[PDB]
């Protein structure tokens, strides 16, 4: 359960001095590596959603992991989440565009994600049927408020989140060799996405 | 539409 399995550092990352706003933006957002659909706003820091009707999309940040401890806060309003909002990583061979509504991110080999809207997990994900998380919460969905950090763990190659402050359980692993990316998928139109970098 | 896309 739940913080006893937090990475290594992460307490000492997250009490340290937050990166400054040039550290976010050259973690942030890639305009050169998201949909054609979405434009990213203030250098990286976060990105807009045009109103394209049958469309998914999704952006990768501009620096991709193979090694460390990294952890970035999304920040997604509620109401601008519609019927599916997922929150991961993708390798730079993730598809950022579909031409319908869908959980992009998790879809396929190359990307690891939750949905924040119904609470599960995505990977290689394509009928019904993807495990909820966290566990432990005897089967009921725990809701995703505003803001919720993705933690990305290259040692011990896991994805986790947390809420609040807390952390939620590694809910992918296996990720070790790989370079991976902040990558989100999103369908509502006008949403603003932003991404805040804590480091390392 | 339901996801506040332009049709």
């Amino acid at each position: 359960l739940y913080f006893q399995s937090m990475p290594e550092g992460l307490e000492e990352l997250l009490s340290a001095p937050p990166p400054d706003l040039g550290a976010q933006r050259r973690h942030g957002w890639n305009p050169k590596d998201c949909s054609e659909n979405i434009e990213v706003k203030e250098g990286g820091l976060y990105f807009e959603r045009r109103p394209v009707a049958q469309s998914t999309d999704g952006a990768r940040g501009k620096r991709g992991y193979s090694r460390g401890l990294h952890a970035w806060e999304i920040s997604w309003p509620l109401e601008q989440r519609g019927t599916h909002a997922v929150v991961g990583v993708a390798t730079a061979l993730a598809p950022l565009q579909t031409d319908h509504y869908a959980a992009l991110l998790g879809s396929n080999s190359e990307s690891w994600g939750w949905d924040i809207g119904r609470g599960k997990l995505y990977h290689q994900s394509k009928g019904p049927g993807a495990p909820q998380y966290p566990a432990g919460t005897q089967g009921e969905q725990l809701e995703v408020p505003e803001r919720l950090l993705v933690v990305l763990d290259m040692e011990e190659g896991t994805l986790g989140y947390a809420i609040g402050g807390t952390y939620l359980g590694p809910a992918f692993r296996g990720l070790k060799g790989r370079t991976l990316y902040p990558a989100v998928s999103a369908v509502w139109g006008q949403c603003q996405v932003r991404i805040r970098y804590l480091g390392e | 539409d339901i996801n506040n896309n332009n049709n």
